[PDB]
């Protein structure tokens, strides 16, 4: 029984914060409330009923009103559970090298960075591990 | 504030009140829990204290 509340764009983890306030101090039987950067002007608020809601979000300033319906818990599941690589294994290139096929030969766990040693023709590249995507493992 | 490397709880300390780790500031998403008991969110990401979380964190 998950909601979701249509904000202003970039103030959604400003109004959460405020949600959570007025959520304790007005005693409402709000659980839970979520801000995700992939999730742009939506902030989804776990509750007992839509009512808690409406009365969390009345009169909150850059709030734009609640979607109708509910979302799933299963649908929220990816943005709650964000990589191990090692050396020596082979990935390909997802984002100017796209496509290319590479040998990994040093992760860093600290800048969340891979070094590798492309397959084709001489230097080697250090991307984010963001930007790429294993293939063979060794 | 910043978040935890290890649990992700927001603070200002240099050192998370949850268990003594090490916070970063480069840290995205928000997970505000206001009641772990009730909250299904909470229990699928596997908090049990209430308060801020971020949902990324980096050094
Ligand atoms: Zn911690």
């Amino acid at each position: 029984m998950i909601f979701a509340v249509r904000t202003m764009v970039g103030q959604e983890k400003n109004i959460a914060g405020l949600m959570a306030s007025r959520a304790e101090k007005e005693q409402l039987d709000v659980y839970s409330i979520l801000a995700s950067e992939s999730l742009k002007g939506y902030v989804l608020v776990e509750a007992e009923t839509k009512g808690d809601v409406e009365e969390l979000i009345k009169g909150m300033p850059r709030v734009r009103g609640i979607v109708p319906g509910t979302i799933a818990i299963e649908e929220i599941e990816p943005l709650l559970t964000p990589e191990n690589i090692e050396k020596g294994d082979v990935v390909e290139i997802i984002a100017p090298f796209k496509g290319e096929r590479a040998k990994v030969i040093r992760v860093d766990k600290h800048k969340e960075e891979v070094t590798l040693e492309l397959e084709n023709a001489p230097i080697p590249i250090t991307l984010p591990v963001e930007g790429v995507k294993i293939v063979s493992k060794h | 504030p910043r978040a935890c490397l290890k649990c992700k709880y927001l603070t200002n300390d240099e050192i998370c009140p949850i268990c003594h780790s090490p916070t970063s500031e480069n840290w995205i998403g928000l997970l505000i829990v206001i009641n772990p008991e009730k909250s299904e969110i909470a229990k699928k990401a596997g908090i049990d204290i209430k308060g801020k979380y971020a949902l990324s964190v980096k050094e």
